[PDB]
């Protein structure tokens, strides 16, 4: 699932899925 | 940042891991 492009709600839901529990930081304009 | 790395270009399981807390 994460080696693909990834836009969107789809970034954010591989970024939850990858992270677990340690949660994540979602920065699109940094 | 993430978005060029992974929506314009094909994301990686190494540079998701970096924005995990």
């Amino acid at each position: 699932f994460v080696n693909q492009h990834l836009c969107g709600s789809h970034l954010v839901e591989a970024l939850y899925l990858v992270c677990g529990e340690r949660g994540f930081f979602y920065t699109p304009k940094a | 940042g993430i978005v060029e790395q992974c929506c314009a270009s094909v994301c990686s399981l190494y540079q998701l891991e970096n924005y995990c807390n």
